[PDB]
Parts: C-alpha cells; sequence; structure tokens
RNA sequence: AGGUCUCGUAGACCGUGCACCAUGAGCACG
RNA sequence: CAGAUACCGUCGUAGUUCCGACCAUAAACGAUGCCGACCGGCGAUGCGGCGGCGUUAUUCCCAUGACCCGCCGGGCAGCUUCCGGGAAACCAAAGUCUUUGGGUUCCGGGGGGAGUAUGGUUGCAAAGCUGAAACUUAAAGGAAUUUGGCGAAGGGCACCACC
RNA sequence: UUAAAGUUGCUGCAGUUAAAAAGCUCGUAGUUGGAUCU
C-alpha cells in the first residue's frame, strides 16, 4: 500500500472495497444480473426440450460443419 | 517513442508561443518550432555586376544588400532542401554545419 | 592501377621483420635472395616482393617507422640517438620564474638560489579566448 | 591427444606446482581454457542439456536458423557453472555451451539453519538474482526439507551441492535463459555477502604468481 | 617516499623541474586533482606541487622494485612524444615497450599473437590511451599514470601528476623514474650521478634533427 | 517537511555505507538515534560516532567501517508481542544467525535478543544487519 | 582438405529443391581447380523420378 | 476511423434519439 | 565459518578490501595484489620485505583508488606526515 | 634609381517550377 | 477528375473586434501529483549579494554603470558515465525496491461493447459530471535487431548510360 | 470455491511510452507532526 499510517484502517478497507468492487470476476459473483443471464440459472445439469436440430459451420481455419440441437 | 530530448522546439517554461506564418506555405507555427533562414544577399550578385559597374555615374559605388529573414514550415523546410535528416547517434549534435559557401 | 594484393604485403612485411641484415637496397640482388630465403611458385609475384620490398627498405631510411617494429633499432636514427650534445639544455643559468611558484618554492626546502629570479606579474588583461 | 598450455596459468597447472583450485578463487585469477577444471576436479563433473531452441534472422535465402543450446556442468558436493553457446549444427553448440559452462564455474558456501551440527546443507543467508525481468530469492530450509522450485532450478540445486531450500520467483519464467541466468547470478553471489564471522582481519600470503617466478621463466617462454 | 632524509630535492631536481616546465599544467582542473596542486597563477595555470610529485614518483618506483621479474612490466605509449623514453626505459630497466598504436585484445585474446602476460603496467596519459586501461580493467593489473591535471582518473592506482604536452618534463621524468628505480634496485650508488645524458629521453622533431645536423660536425 | 529524524538520519547512513564514504554528517539529533547507533556500537557494526552539539537540535558525524550490510527502519511504529516476534524477524532478518532488530522497551531501547531474556516488548523502530 | 555433396530432386514432398552440405575449403575458379578437386556426376534412379548426385 | 469522427457521429445519433423521445412525449 | 563441534568446515575464506572492508568475489577479475617494498634504514637498498594490499573493483571503476593508497601507505608508514 | 610588389587558392547558388495513382482471385510439403 | 458538393482559384453569410450575461471542455503533454532528506563532475545562462589585478564615462582621487577573474542561494536548462534503476527506449530522477515501510490525495485491472443505455444533476441551448449490463473475443498492445517497401534524402559504378 | 494470483498487493502491485496523475490553485473534516525535563 501507500498510504501508510498507524491510526488509519477504514480509508484502507473502503479503497480496498473499491477496487475489488471495480473488478470482472468478482463483479460477475456477487451480482444478480449475471445469475439472472444465465440460461441455467446457476445449476450445473438442467433439462430441456428437443425441437430443432440444425448444423452450423465452423470457424475460418477449421472447416466442417458441426451438428447441433436446439432445445 | 520519445524522439528527442526536447519536443521540437525550444519551449521549456512558457507553455504558449506567439505562432507565425510561413512564408511559402501559410501555416500557423509556433515560433521557436519553425526553421529561421536568414539569408544576406545583394541586388545583383554576379551575371550583371560588372555591367553595372561601367554603367554607374559614380565610381567605386558598393552595391547594397538586402535583408531579409524567413520562416519555413517542417515540410516546407525537408521540401525546399533546407533542412535533412541524420541518424540516431549524429542527431545530437546542435553546432551548425560548417558555411564554406 | 599498381594496387598489390595483400599477400605479397604481408609476405614483405613477414620477410623484412625477419632478414634485415642480408637484405639489400638492390632490386636485383634481393630478387635472388628472396629466391635464395623463400620459395615462391610463380615469376610476377617474386617481382612484386622483391619490389615492395625495396619500397620499404628505402621508405624505412627515408624517415620513421609506422608500419612495423624494429630489430635492428633503426641505425639511421639510432646514430643520431647516439650523439650526445655538450650542453645539457636544462643547465641555464637563467630560469624565468613566475612570483606565484618563487612563493611556493620558499616555503618547500629552499629559500633563494642563483639560478633564480623574480620576474613581475606579466597580467596584461585577462585570459580564456572567447568560446561560451 | 596431449594438451598444450598457452597461458602462464595453465603451465603452472601442468607443472604441478600449483596445488589446488582453491587459491585461484582466493586470488580471483581468470580462467581462459578448459583444461584446469577437469585436471583438478575429477570425473564427478555431470552435464545436463536443459533447452534446445531455434532462433533466425530472414535474408533472400530464406532464413538461416540457428540454434541455442543451455546446458549446466559442475560436481554434485560444490561447484557449478552455467554456459549459453549458439551456432549453427547442435552437436557444436552442445559441445560450444559445455566448454562455455566448464570455463564459467564459481565456488559456494553452504550455511546451517538454528544448529552447526553435521556437514552444511543450506544457504547461508537469503541471496537473489537479477536478469531482465526475473527475479528469483534463496531462502534457507530447515535440515530435511528438499528444494521447492520449478524443474530447472531445483536440478540445478542438486547439481550444485545443496538439497534443501525455499525459492521464490517473480517476472516472466517462461523464457528459461533469463530465468537460468538469474538463478545463476543468485548462486555466484553467495560469497558477495559479508557475514560476522569472517571479521577478521585478513593475511595475505604471496600471490600464484610470485611463488613459481624462477619455475616460469625457464618453463614458460 | 621514506621519512628518513636520504631521497629528497637535494640541489637540482627542482633545477630540472623548473627548467623543463614540469610545475605548470594545464588550464582546465580535474576535482580528482584537489590535493595535488598548489595555488593557481595568473591567466588560469594551475601550479602542480612538485614535492608530491616526486613522492608519488618514489612511491611508483618502489612498485616498480617490488616484484622481481623484470619482464613483467609493460609500458605503453601511443603519442608522438613518447616513443623514445619508453624504449630507452625499457633498454635501461629490461621492461616490454608498446610504442605506437596498442592493438585491443592483447591481454585478453589468448590464441592471438600478441598476446602478452604482464604483472606491473606503466601508461603515459590516461586520456589519449583509455584503451589499455580498460583493457587491463578485465585482468588483474595495477596502472600507474602520469597524468595531468586535465586527465581523468579511472582505472588508475598510482597517478604522478606532471604536465605532458611538455616532451622536456615526459623525458626528463621517465629518465629520473629508470634512474630512482636503478638506484633502489641496487645497481647505481647515490653517492655520484650515473647520469649518462637527460636529454636522451627527448624527441625531437624532423625539422629539428635537420637544422641540428647542419649546425652540428 | 520532515516528520522522521530517525528514518531520514538512517536513509543517509545507508545511503553512505552504499557509496563507500568514511564519515557522515547527520543534521538533526535526539536521544533514539543516539540509542540506536550505540545499540550497533556495542554490537560491533560501527566504531567511532560524534556529535556536535550547538544551541539548538546538534549534528552527529559518524565514523563508519565496512562491516554493514543495510540498515532499515519501519513506519509506523507498530506493536510487538513477545509472540509476534518471532513472527517479525522470520520475515524481516535476512538469517537467524545473525541480524538485529530493536525495539522500545519500557526499560530502555535494546534489541530482540536481550528482550527474549527479559520477557518484556514493546513499539518496534527498525532493524540492521 | 575439403568437401561439397549436393543432392538435388525430390526430398519429401512434391517439389524439387536442392540440397547441399558444405565443409572445408572450396576453390571455383582458376587453374589449380582442374588438378585439385574432383567432379562426379551420376544419376540416381527411384520410383518417384531421378535425384542428382555431385561431389567436389 | 479516427474516434474524433465517430464520436461526432456517436453524438449526433445521441442528439437524434434523445430529440425523438421529446417529440414521442 | 566455526560449526558447534568445532572445525573450520567452511572450504576456503575469500579476500577482504584494505580501502572499504568489502569481499572480493571469485569472479571479479578487477582486483590487485599491490606489492610495495621497504628500504633500508642506513643505505636505501632492497631488503626484501613486502606490505600486501588489495583494492576492489568498484574502487577502480568508481573514479579513486589512488587516495585511498595514500590513506593505506600513511597508515604504513611508507608516505611522509607532512606529505 | 626603378615600373607589371611577392606567395598560395573554390571566388562557384541566382525563370525554375509539375499534373497523373483505384484495386489486389490465392497460396505448399516433411 | 472515370466519379468531387475534396486538394486549387474568385466572391461570400454567421463569426473573427469591444462591452456585459453564459458553458467548463483540449495532445489543458514534461503523455512524468505535492512536501522533505541523501547520493558524481563540468561549462555557461538569469536574479541578488560578496571579494579581487586591469581598462573605460579620456589622463589625479572615491564609489558608481560597462568588462574580466572567482564564490554563495534560488530557477529555466545543457554534456559524460557499470553510482544506481528500467522490458528497453532512456533517466541526477523515472535512483536510494525481495537487502521490499519518510508523510499524504486521485486513479488502473485482457481486448471490444462504451464514455454507450437508464437515473440523478447543471445549462436558454449546444452539452458537462456521475456511469452499467447483455453479448462477443485469444488476442489487443509496449520497446529493439536483421534483406524487405517507400510518388524519402544522399553517395558510388557502367560506351550493353551520357557527353 | 480455495491455493497457484506479488493478476486486489496490510506484509506485498502499478500510474513517461504497455490500462492509468483531476487543467491549476485555495480550503473545512480524516491522516502525519522538529529538538529539549535524571
Ligand atoms: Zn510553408
Amino acid at each position: 500500500g501507500k498510504c501508510r499510517g498507524l491510526r488509519t484502517a477504514r480509508k484502507l478497507r473502503s479503497h480496498r472495497r473499491d477496487q475489488k468492487w471495480h473488478d470482472k470476476q468478482y463483479k460477475k459473483a456477487h451480482l444478480g444480473t449475471a445469475l439472472k443471464a444465465n440460461p441455467f440459472g446457476g445449476a450445473s445439469h438442467a433439462k430441456g426440450i428437443v425441437l430443432e436440430k440444425v448444423g452450423v459451420e465452423a470457424k475460418q481455419p477449421n472447416s466442417a460443419i458441426r451438428k447441433c440441437v436446439r432445445v | 517513442t520519445k524522439k528527442r530530448r526536447n519536443n521540437g522546439r525550444a519551449k521549456k517554461g512558457r507553455g504558449h508561443v506567439q505562432p507565425i506564418r510561413c512564408t511559402n506555405c501559410a501555416r500557423c507555427v509556433p515560433k521557436d518550432k519553425a526553421i529561421k533562414k536568414f539569408v544576406i544577399r545583394n541586388i545583383v550578385e554576379a551575371a550583371a555586376v560588372r555591367d553595372i559597374s561601367e554603367a554607374s555615374v559614380f565610381d567605386a559605388y558598393v552595391l547594397p544588400k538586402l535583408y531579409v529573414k524567413l520562416h519555413y514550415c517542417v515540410s516546407c523546410a525537408i521540401h525546399s532542401k533546407v533542412v535533412r535528416n541524420r541518424s540516431r547517434e549524429a542527431r545530437k549534435d546542435r553546432t551548425p554545419p560548417p558555411r564554406f559557401r | 592501377g599498381r594496387v598489390r594484393t595483400k599477400t605479397v604485403k604481408k609476405a614483405a612485411r613477414v620477410i623484412i621483420e625477419k632478414y634485415y641484415t642480408r637484405l639489400g637496397n638492390d632490386f636485383h640482388t634481393n630478387k635472388r635472395v628472396c629466391e635464395e630465403i623463400a620459395i615462391i611458385p610463380s615469376k610476377k609475384l617474386r617481382n612484386k616482393i622483391a619490389g615492395y620490398v625495396t619500397h620499404l627498405m628505402k621508405r624505412i631510411q627515408r624517415g620513421p617507422v609506422r608500419g612495423i617494429s624494429i630489430k635492428l633499432q633503426e641505425e639511421e636514427r639510432e646514430r643520431r640517438d647516439n650523439y650526445v650534445p655538450e650542453v645539457s639544455a636544462l643547465d641555464q643559468e637563467i630560469i624565468e620564474v613566475d612570483p606565484d611558484t618563487k612563493e611556493m618554492l620558499k616555503l618547500l626546502d629552499f629559500g633563494s638560489l642563483s639560478n633564480l629570479q623574480v620576474t613581475q606579474p606579466t597580467v596584461g588583461m585577462n585570459f580564456k579566448t572567447p568560446r561560451g | 591427444k596431449e594438451w598444450l598450455p598457452v597461458t602462464k596459468l595453465g603451465r603452472l597447472v601442468k607443472d604441478m606446482k600449483i596445488k589446488s583450485l582453491e587459491e585461484i578463487y582466493l586470488f580471483s585469477l581468470p580462467i581462459k581454457e578448459s583444461e584446469i577444471i577437469d585436471f583438478f576436479l575429477g570425473a564427478s563433473l555431470k552435464d545436463e542439456v536443459l533447452k534446445i531452441m531455434p532462433v533466425q534472422k530472414q535474408t533472400r535465402a530464406g532464413q538461416r536458423t540457428r540454434f541455442k543450446a543451455f546446458v549446466a556442468i559442475g560436481d554434485y558436493n560444490g561447484h557449478v557453472g552455467l554456459g549459453v553457446k549458439c551456432s549453427k549444427e547442435v552437436a557444436t553448440a552442445i559441445r560450444g555451451a559445455i566448454i562455455l559452462a566448464k570455463l564459467s564455474i564459481v565456488p559456494v558456501r553452504r550455511g546451517y539453519w538454528g544448529n552447526k551440527i553435521g556437514k552444511p546443507h543450506t544457504v547461508p543467508c537469503k541471496v537473489t538474482g537479477r536478469c531482465g525481468s526475473v527475479l528469483v530469492r534463496l531462502i534457507p530450509a530447515p535440515r530435511g526439507t528438499g528444494i521447492v522450485s520449478a524443474p530447472v532450478p531445483k536440478k540445478l540445486l542438486m547439481m550444485a551441492g545443496i538439497d534443501d531450500c525455499y525459492t521464490s520467483a517473480r517476472g516472466c519464467t517462461a523464457t528459461l535463459g533469463n530465468f537460468a541466468k538469474a538463478t545463476f547470478d543468485a548462486i555466484s553471489k553467495t560469497y558477495s555477502y559479508l557475514t560476522p564471522d569472517l571479521w577478521k582481519e585478513t593475511v595475505f600470503t604471496k600471490s600464484p604468481y610470485q611463488e613459481f617466478t624462477d619455475h616460469l621463466v625457464k618453463t614458460h617462454t | 617516499s621514506g621519512a628518513l632524509d636520504v631521497l629528497q630535492m637535494k640541489e637540482e631536481d627542482v633545477l630540472k623541474f623548473l627548467a623543463a616546465g614540469t610545475h605548470l599544467g594545464g588550464t582546465n582542473l580535474d576535482f580528482q586533482m584537489e590535493q595535488y596542486i598548489y595555488k593557481r597563477k595568473s591567466d588560469g595555470i594551475y601550479i602542480i606541487n612538485l614535492k608530491r610529485t616526486w613522492e608519488k614518483l618514489l612511491l611508483a618506483a618502489r612498485a616498480i622494485v617490488a616484484i622481481e621479474n623484470p619482464a613483467d612490466v609493460s609500458v605503453i605509449s601511443s603519442r608522438n612524444t613518447g616513443q623514445r623514453a619508453v624504449l630507452k626505459f625499457a633498454a635501461a630497466t629490461g621492461a616490454t615497450p608498446i610504442a605506437g598504436r596498442f592493438t585491443p585484445g592483447t591481454f585478453t585474446n589468448q590464441i592471438q599473437t600478441a598476446f602478452r602476460e604482464p604483472r606491473l603496467l606503466v601508461v603515459t596519459d590516461p586520456r589519449a590511451d583509455h584503451q589499455p586501461l580498460t583493457e587491463a580493467s578485465y585482468v588483474n593489473l595495477p596502472t600507474i599514470a602520469l597524468c595531468n591535471t586535465d586527465s581523468p582518473l579511472r582505472y588508475v592506482d598510482i597517478a604522478i601528476p606532471c604536465n605532458n604536452k611538455g616532451a622536456h618534463s615526459v623525458g626528463l621524468m621517465w629518465w629520473m623514474l629508470a634512474r630512482e628505480v636503478l638506484r633502489m634496485r641496487g645497481t647505481i650508488s647515490r653517492e655520484h650521478p650515473w647520469e649518462v645524458m637527460p636529454d636522451l629521453y627527448f624527441y625531437r622533431d624532423p625539422e629539428e634533427i635537420e637544422k641540428e645536423e647542419q649546425a652540428a660536425a | 517537511v520532515r516528520m522522521n529524524v530517525l528514518a531520514d538520519a538512517l536513509k543517509s547512513i545507508n545511503n553512505a555505507e552504499k557509496r563507500g564514504k568514511r564519515q557522515v554528517l547527520i543534521r538533526p539529533c535526539s536521544k533514539v538515534i543516539v540509542r540506536f547507533l550505540t545499540v550497533m556500537m556495542k554490537h560491533g557494526y560501527i566504531g567511532e560516532f560524534e556529535i556536535i552539539d550547538d544551541h539548538r537540535a546538534g549534528k552527529i558525524v559518524v565514523n563508519l567501517t565496512g562491516r554493514l550490510n543495510k540498515c532499515g527502519v519501519i513506519s509506523p511504529r507498530f506493536d510487538v508481542q513477545l509472540k509476534d516476534l518471532e513472527k517479525w524477524q522470520n520475515n524481516l532478518l535476512p538469517s537467524r544467525q545473525f541480524g538485529f532488530i530493536v525495539l522500545t522497551t519500557s526499560a530502555g531501547i535494546m534489541d530482540h535478543e536481550e528482550a527474549r531474556r527479559k520477557h518484556t516488548g514493546g513499539k518496534i523502530l527498525g532493524f540492521f544487519f | 582438405k575439403g568437401c561439397e555433396v549436393v543432392v538435388s530432386g525430390k526430398l519429401r514432398g512434391q517439389r524439387a529443391k536442392s540440397m547441399k552440405f558444405v565443409d572445408g575449403l572450396m576453390i571455383h575458379s582458376g587453374d589449380p581447380v582442374n588438378y585439385y578437386v574432383d567432379t562426379a556426376v551420376r544419376h540416381v534412379l527411384l520410383r518417384q523420378g531421378v535425384l542428382g548426385i555431385k561431389v567436389k | 476511423m479516427r474516434a474524433k469522427w465517430r464520436k461526432k457521429r456517436m453524438r449526433r445519433l445521441k442528439r437524434k434519439r434523445r430529440k425523438m423521445r421529446q417529440r414521442s412525449k | 565459518m566455526q560449526n558447534d563441534a568445532g572445525e573450520f568446515v567452511d572450504l576456503y575464506v575469500p579476500r577482504k578490501c584494505s580501502a572499504s572492508n568489502r569481499i572480493i568475489g571469485a569472479k571479479d577479475h578487477a582486483s590487485i595484489q599491490m606489492n610495495v617494498a621497504e628500504v633500508d634504514k642506513v643505505t636505501g637498498r632492497f631488503n626484501g620485505q613486502f606490505k600486501t594490499y588489495a583494492i576492489c573493483g568498484a574502487i577502480r571503476r568508481m573514479g579513486e583508488s589512488d587516495d585511498s593508497i595514500l590513506r593505506l601507505a600513511k597508515a604504513d608508514g611508507i608516505v611522509s606526515k607532512n606529505f
């Protein structure tokens, strides 16, 4: 740290709180928007109903077509 | 990256320098950034000095000189061959070139 | 032109630095000397070697040496080194002494000597010619 | 088959007049040929190639690829060294790196942890090393701990004599040459540290170029 | 130099110093030369204390005679005023002279023909001969320099303060350094001078040589 | 402005130790500088030192000796327990076989070694090794 | 004193590339190239084409 | 595409969107 | 370096500088084994006595070592005190 | 009383200025 | 010009000028917060002070202004380096940092989305401050070498170039 | 989710050029405060 004083701790704690809040993975893990926008809803596995079968194209160096299912 | 120790000018404690206009161009260049040309010439130099010398009513009449000062923009200075570019180690020579002619 | 290559020059410096006592200043003598002491498979190479040997011999007898060393210690200037002049060129009866170094010698080991004299301070105006 | 010395130090080594390389390191005499090392030290010199990597510069002839080889040499109860050589062919680079590592070896001293009993095992203090942006720390360890590190400075530390250490690295460790050079610099700075038991006033013996002047004036020309 | 009164200014060494102009140096002062100086004279010339110069010369002569092999002393001169002096010094004491164009890697490249191993190095001027000093820094080689007031001080262990633009002072100090070395070695008695010629160490211009041989018989 | 005379003085003597100088000059003076350098004096790291006492805050001239690696100071003055002393010297001193750390005992200014056998502790000053 | 080999033709690929090793001194000009080096050119038959071998 | 004219076009788009919002309400 | 059992288990001790009391590494090639000779008290001739001094490389390359030689010689007694 | 003072050489610029530039179908081998 | 509502030329509104009322944005950059301590040299510059041969406002005497030789303190700056640092450009600070703590404000966490949406706030307006998310990506970037490529500047050679 | 992350840095990160010091200044809280008393 830089602000180095004996009788100060809440300035360091508030600065650490703001710098930890100003992150990416901590902001994803500690907000409800990332869990709301997740299709699984925070679950490892989920069940669904197959309704379409389609085929998507691959990227530019790798030339193939992949079989995928709309669920 | 950083090219020169200074910034292409001589401003060190000013911040703002009164801009001037170019001669060939009309660029608003700052005064310490523009290349300054001060040339001392006369009215006639070699093709008419003797022709005036035996056509003057005053003997030993010295020809008057013309004194002008030129301000050059950097693009106009390179384009008119006034100043060239050197290498990395040879850039830090503040001495003028030897004016032999 | 007649600019010769490195191998004839290197042979010439080697044979000059190795042989100086039996080496002469005549071209046809040192041609046969170089044929007696060295093996050359050509003929124009012999001619170039002997010509460069003669040129460097006349160059080293003309004046100072700068390209090679000396083993005979260049006797044409060593004899001039061996002359001892009758005057020592340092024991002058009058030596120009500034009074500042005179007062420096008042306190070191000496007083006033016969060869020491005091001159008035010759400062006219200044020093340090204008450069900055 | 038989090595001919080209230096005065090599001549005194080959004359069996000098006893060991201990006083050569004491007087900090430089070594320029790879025969003092295997003349004094025996067959304990173990070599391990570290990494062979290609470097290239491009011309009209495509690009010219050269190989840089890292190797380490040194006995397992004593000295250690490192060498870098770049050449065209791989085995020539290996032999050149082996020679250049054999020239550049350094002595180390080993300290204790708590009690000064038995043979020394760990580093005497906390030394460091710098190469580029690679920072290597050498924390001493208690007896019977083992070196905890990346594989390359761990193998340098078992081949360097010691058997227990704690290490910590900061920077771009993935470049093996800078990291190995920083480790070699850190272990080479062991004698460049003041320790309070060495506060006795030093006594100067004769220089190794001085006892045998009459020998060398008629032996070495 | 020794506190005993046997090696001092007797009668005429200071006279030779004042005749050679050794006491005066350059017009610029280095910050390492604040104690090898008496006082600046007028018109900006610095006066060198001759007692300290003699004392440093005695110390350098002690360092020369301290070793026992005369072939391990190497003297260097690349300036045009000092080729003759080191050759006469090497003839006097048996040192190894290098006069003109000291090639780099002489003490480092062990496979070339110009590879010599010295134990003591003497140089004429540190400013013009920085290349032998940085080369000698790569080995365990002490250096002795006849340094000037304006000369920079780096990789120098024994520094003798004197002017170097005058060939007379350089030749005189080389001659008396050889004199002190031969006196302290045990070949020259101090009760009588051994002085064969003080101008034997002097560099002469070719025009002066021409007029000297024209005037002389 | 100047807020700690001990830190500035100790940084100055560290800079002159790295610079190879023989004698230094500390501009201010206090008791704690005198006690800190006399702990070093009794531990043999530093030989002679002097004090130039005028009618103001005096100056200190120290005759240094080449037995010093680095001297450090910790700001602010942290609280040290008896059970936290080994925790400090494990990650502050370069080794446990040498190096000393001093602290403000209620009985004098004194190092950690005697503080271990006097069963006491206090606020910290700095370290030297 | 010196050696030189060169192999031309297809070598692990569709295209043909000239592959060469050098070691030692090589002389290419003058009269003493006539009575020092020895040049041998020979054709080598493969199942995919021919290869040329020149040695000096 | 330098940032100055990109910012100018984005400012014009923002002005158009805002003035559409105030004509709508 | 001594152990508890009482043996010099350190393999060698390196030299210390005589001007700054610093240590000399094994690969620092800018050190000097300086040798200075004395003279007899009655004749000023060679006697055989040496006084060895050692200078580390940073003292050379940093700019001044001759003054350290003067302090060492005045401490030894070769250079007279008046200077 | 003479009549052509002696020696060496860059002393060089100067009605001189140029329109007309858009695009790249791809790309090995161990 | 293929295509100019572009480079170019001739006119030309609002402004460019002043007085008062507004907004608070720049490469507002030394792209380097503030105070204080320590650590090399050199040569000049501007201010104030101090000391010392000599010349001048004509010739003798004082201090004054001009000039020369040093010194002190503050400031804009310049050259060199194994003090040291840095990824390197380079740096007397960007040094005194794993041998990590002098005191104290603001601020950054891959690249976009995006200084965007929304809300608040200020403003007549233009806009200023505060300031996301969804989604997408394995790169985006900083220094420095080798032929390269210049509608970049020079230098050299050639009767398959010229005179 | 933890260590690796000295990539949240209190120990223990960075802010000339890689992400970065408000355009500058004043100023209330909070932070830090010269020497000296056995
Ligand atoms: Zn213009």
